[PDB]
């Protein structure tokens, strides 16, 4: 880029967002993940510098394998299937829904390079509402800040091979990296520590720095 | 001719760079020859080294522009003169070492503040054959250098441009150059002579930023 | 076909690489770019906006009281009110600003900052403040008379209500290590002359914005954020 | 090149700079390395022919594996992460800092070709001060010759896979190779043997050649 | 897509290869090229600079005493002062020069060297030196009269103070093996005539620079450096 | 020949990809396109029918 302060360069560092050492043996045999901004607070604090975003996330599934406390590591086949905000997710590890002719799986082996697909700008509106000041649906029971035009999707990942795979635990890392970022209406940087992944609650630390009543660490006097 | 102190007459340059200004730019305050003390060259004299601009923090309007300016930017124009008669024999190497990271002999401990910072006092080589840093005097003519062969001449003139990767530097901790005078061929006469070597440093293209 | 051979460095996932990749849903037309107001194309639009310094930084300054320095009628003629250490990469008044939360995502910052103070007393409040800029490495002034060394301005807040104090080029982290990087110092010059009806405890607030020549480079993660477990843990799984 | 005496060709031979047979089992489970010029004295004596340099180092991590005195060699996944002179290094082998969204890791398998990234001109100034005649910071305690505008960075390398990796020792070779070399102000070649990697101390051998008082081996007389 | 097939020699790390590679920190703007004085674009700018030979190479020559050959009034009329074996690839006077520390990073050197001697006695010191160049394989002269065979010059150091002695093309290692590769030999011709006040032990120093036609090729590592353990071992880890 | 290196995401079967592929029976001429009435080029011709 022209400068390193440009927004396309400021946000598009590939960040880890999911890590599920799911154990497959002979619900718990796979994992899914709701693709959301609010995962790791190093990236979350950077996306919450802005109000509205518009980014093509790419997803780079890195799959490892490790022997538990048999000398070889088996080269399994995996399936990372992007279920959007629409039809159903597979309820089992080998249900019918994995065979869907609409959810766009990828079929990658362990011994390949890491798999990589690019999920486009997936929203209904013209931008991702990072902060939503409203209520979903119609009721008073709609929770605060949860917009259905903000969920990117789901990312169900399973091992394609059959059972009796014996105790080699499969640790799956997933790296999200925004692309083509257009960011609107910047915000103050968040200075109090987070409470949930759902909302912007604030508690503060006990004493300064990053406390409720004092954000910078207290010097002795103003003439210090 | 630099300053109200008319000292010596010049026009040999170095690195192909006559100094030009690449804010406070002294041209009558600092641009003048600050003649140091004349060191006695004898028969058993090893060498002398003056780290610039550590030798000029004390002396003059440059010294006031060190204590009253945080960043400096100056080239130099130096002039060594060795006033000996027609019966003295000898040869100096007036070498101007950029970034002379000196070494401590025989120990693992780096030189301290009181081995590198001397100022107007200068200093003296201990092992001049390796220039006190493990290299070699025999290859030391790759620097800006000049020969004072008392058979032929007795004076030298080196111009020292701004030698930093940085654009401007702070003076009280870093020293760019190092004027160093090593007598290769030692001095000789039959009486068994304290011939003096007078060093005049004149700054050129001074800049100073940060009062 | 085409005779190819694999270079070393083939099959690696370098996290900061930028190649075109396989779209997971091709022949999808995403929603067009409706003109949303206030776009940020560069983070030096975010930095150059002014923002409140926290110049009353003492202990027992709770909450909103930290932003504003109280002057009063019972202060000495040349008593030191405040000083602002320009640790934009470290702790101090400048840490929670816009110029000092973007520049904690970076390693080398460099450019002219711009301070702006704003007196917030009554209409009749008169007096003068002398505002010294101490360049880095220099001596922090204590007497008002030795405070005349570098750049300083006598600010009469009876006439003006806001002064602008340009800080010059600083060049940043050109030396992780504690040192002396500037000060902005503000003494009383006269006194605080308020009438018998206005309140005798007036107040200042101070702002800071980088100027057009501010430049950030080499990107690192912020030291501010970390600490504990979050609510709705594993609820996105 | 036009001649083999050109500086771009004289210095850009790929040289070994690090070699850490780190043992991973079930601080010591990984290694880091401060990227500096002063590693191997065959390359160090060539870079200390010049005063100021300006080179893009490329780093070519070669990872081997070997069985200790079980017949197969496992194909592990590694992570060579370039931490510059800025934020913190990972204190453990699986700390939070490996998951950083700013340090630029590489994720390479053993059975791939050797990994390769190119670290650019990483300094603050316009050149690398190979020799520094000054003092760091402000104090008199700042050591001599140590410029903070000279450290290229750090290179923390770990095995991505989990524990119980059993006694296959992982020997990791790292090859630095300068690129785009612009070299300023040449120097005398160093003739006495080195004392430290920090400074230019000199001791000499006992007798000539390469001794303190005599660098060339002594012939019998000048008329030899 | 594109039908490709892997050549033999695919996936290898050849240490001297030169391909463009993946930058670890893209969209980083490094510091621009400030004009630093004295750039080296070619090592034949480093070689062609003159540098002191070490021509008093004897035992019990300690330190600085090794560079300069003493002549005196008590030497024979045609006593041999020194000879310089042109082992630029081996031991001898030429090993610690600029021409002979760059050419130990190479295998084949070839070109005209240039010797320059400089008398460093008093202003009144007179006498002559005859300076013979013995081409390689020839006989090293002992008598001054049989020394007239190839190129030689009578140098009067009463008039001149420096002579320049071009050595012609040598072609280097065109034959690892000891042999006979040139000599530069300097006899007394007359005597040393110094007056009664100057010191009777004068001295010469000698320089060597390659000329424009000097050519180095095939690069190898230097034999000079090796030996022991260094301080701050594993302190970069 | 041509120095190539494998990107991450090489060797994967993404189900919604669209590359030209190897025909299993080349030098086969399939039956030409006889003009069959009522072609659907877009499913919004199917939707807009009452």
């Amino acid at each position: 880029g022209v400068s390193e302060t440009l927004v396309e360069n400021f946000l598009s560092r590939a960040a880890l967002v999911s890590k599920r050492s799911f154990e497959y043996k002979d619900d718990k045999n796979f994992f899914k993940w709701t693709i959301n901004t609010r995962s790791f607070v190093q990236l979350r604090r950077k996306l919450e510098l802005f109000t509205y975003l518009r980014f093509d996330a790419e997803i780079t599934i890195l799959t490892t394998v490790a022997v538990n406390g048999y000398m070889g590591l088996p080269n399994l086949t995996l399936q990372a299937m992007f279920v959007p905000t629409g039809a159903l997710t597979p309820e089992k590890q080998d249900s019918f829904h994995w065979q869907s002719g609409s959810n766009a799986s990828v079929f990658f082996k362990i011994s390949d390079p890491p798999a990589r697909m690019t999920i486009p700008f997936m929203c209904i509106n013209s931008a991702y509402s990072v902060f939503y000041d409203g209520f979903a649906g119609f009721e008073k029971s709609g929770l605060y800040g949860i917009n259905p035009a903000d969920t990117i999707g789901n990312l169900c990942v399973r091992i394609v091979n059959e059972h009796q795979p014996v105790g080699f635990t499969v640790t799956v890392r997933v790296y999200m990296k925004p692309k083509h970022i257009k960011a609107w209406a910047p915000r103050p940087p968040r200075t109090l520590p987070y409470m949930s992944i759902a909302n912007a609650n604030y508690k503060g630390k006990k004493r300064a720095p990053n406390a409720l009543n004092a954000i910078i660490g207290n010097r002795d006097s103003v003439k210090t | 001719k630099l300053g109200n102190s008319a000292i010596v007459t010049q026009e040999c340059c170095a690195y192909g760079e006559w100094p030009n200004y690449l804010p406070t730019q002294p041209e009558t305050a600092t641009d003048r020859f600050y003649t140091l003390k004349s060191v006695k060259w004898e028969a058993g004299s090893t060498g002398w080294w003056w780290k610039l601009p550590d030798a000029l923090n004390n002396i003059g309007m440059f010294g006031q522009n060190v204590q009253h300016h945080y960043l400096y930017r100056s080239g130099f124009l130096i002039h060594v003169q060795c006033n000996a008669t027609r019966f003295h024999q000898g040869a100096l190497l007036v070498v101007a070492i950029p970034e002379h990271q000196r070494g401590a002999h025989n120990t693992n401990t780096s030189p301290g503040f009181d081995d590198i910072m001397k100022g107007e006092e200068g200093g003296t080589f201990n092992h001049p054959y390796v220039l006190d840093d493990g290299t070699s005097l025999a290859c030391a003519t790759i620097f800006p250098h000049q020969w004072i062969n008392l058979r032929t001449n007795n004076s030298a003139t080196i111009v020292l441009p701004w030698m930093n990767a940085a654009p401007m530097d702070f003076p009280l901790r870093h020293n760019q150059w190092t004027l160093a005078i090593i007598p290769v061929v030692p001095l000789g006469t039959r009486t068994m002579s304290m011939v003096p070597i007078t060093v005049s440093i004149a700054p050129m293209c001074c800049e100073f930023n940060g009062l | 076909g085409v005779p190819t051979y694999l270079l070393p460095g083939s099959g690696q996932f370098l996290t900061t690489d930028d190649h075109s990749s396989a779209p997971v849903l091709p022949c999808f037309n995403p929603t067009p770019e409706m003109h949303i107001p206030g776009q940020v194309r560069n983070m030096l639009e975010v930095v150059q906006v002014e923002s409140m310094m926290e110049i009353n930084n003492t202990e027992s300054a709770v909450g909103m009281e930290r932003l504003k320095v109280d002057i009063s009628a019972l202060t000495d003629v040349d008593q030191l009110l405040f000083n602002i250490p320009l640790d934009i990469q470290l702790d101090g008044p400048l840490r929670n600003t816009l110029v000092g939360n973007i520049s904690r995502y970076y390693t080398h910052w460099s450019g002219s900052l711009e301070m702006t103070f704003m007196f917030c007393g009554s209409f009749m409040a008169t007096g003068k403040l002398i505002l010294c800029y101490t360049p880095p490495g220099g001596s922090c002034p204590t007497t008002r008379e030795t405070a005349m060394l570098g750049t300083h301005i006598v600010w009469d807040f009876g006439l003006q209500s806001s002064v602008t104090l340009i800080i010059p080029w600083i060049s940043g982290s050109h030396y992780s290590t504690n040192a002396n990087v500037g000060y902005v110092t503000c003494f009383m010059q006269t006194n605080l002359i308020v009438p018998s009806e206005s309140s005798d405890t007036c107040s200042l607030i101070g702002f800071i914005a980088a100027k057009d020549d501010f430049s950030l480079r080499l990107m690192r993660d912020s030291p501010d954020i970390g600490i504990d477990h979050l609510h709705a843990a594993e609820a996105a799984y």
